[PDB]
């Protein structure tokens, strides 16, 4: 069970974080009506939201003699810098990274 | 220790801790017989060289080691493990052995 997009299946995942704001109902009638609130005031909320993972890692051990590849940035003169922002303030990441560098043997 | 027991081990290695790195070497070495046992002055009245190139000095029948090259400690994958993860490095401490004669 190792979902086929790549990743960790758990059997019990990180749980949903589910959040609304609570409706606030405008100007009622003067006189009772059953029919349900359909006028609320307009609004929505804003804040901060913070995610601290641990992840355990698992260190290489190779006995290889050649130098391994690694994923580097490259050194020339170029327009921008990769992973970073431009004139306009937009982030942008020019490349999907993997994770396979380093080897071991099979 | 006797002529059919051998002085030492080959350690040969490369440790990482979290702010060390320890390199052990070993390799097999051959030592001839220099100058036929004899110490010799040296110059370059023979040579004829330039008033640059002039030096006096002495050749002795003794042989010396030397481990004063990064390659001699580090395989290139160690090298790369290094350079590639670490702002500096110095040497603190050296051991050295010579064995099985």
């Amino acid at each position: 069970p190792s979902p086929l997009m790549g990743g960790f299946g758990l059997k019990n995942p990180p749980p949903q974080i589910l959040i609304k704001n609570t409706p606030v109902p405008a100007n009622p009638p003067a006189e009772f009506s059953a029919t349900k609130f359909a006028s609320f005031i307009t609004q929505y909320s804003t804040g901060q939201v913070s995610v601290e993972i641990e992840w355990e890692l698992q260190k290489e051990n190779s006995k290889r003699w050649n130098p391994e590849v690694q994923y580097t940035s490259n050194y020339a003169k170029s327009a921008n810098v990769d992973f970073t922002v431009d004139n306009n303030g937009l982030y942008t990441e020019p490349r999907p990274i993997g994770t396979r560098y380093l080897t071991r043997p099979l | 220790d006797g002529v059919g027991n051998a002085s030492g081990n080959w350690h040969c290695d490369s440790t990482w801790l979290g702010d060390r790195v320890i390199t052990t070497s070993t390799r097999t070495w051959a030592l001839p017989t220099y100058n036929n046992h004899l110490y010799k002055q040296i110059s370059s009245a023979s040579t004829g060289a330039s008033n640059d190139n002039h030096y006096f000095g002495y050749s002795t029948p003794w042989g010396y080691f030397d481990f004063n090259r990064f390659h001699c400690h580090f395989s290139p994958r160690d090298w790369q493990r290094l350079i590639n993860n670490n702002w500096g490095f110095r040497p603190k401490r050296l051991n050295f052995k010579l064995f099985n004669i």
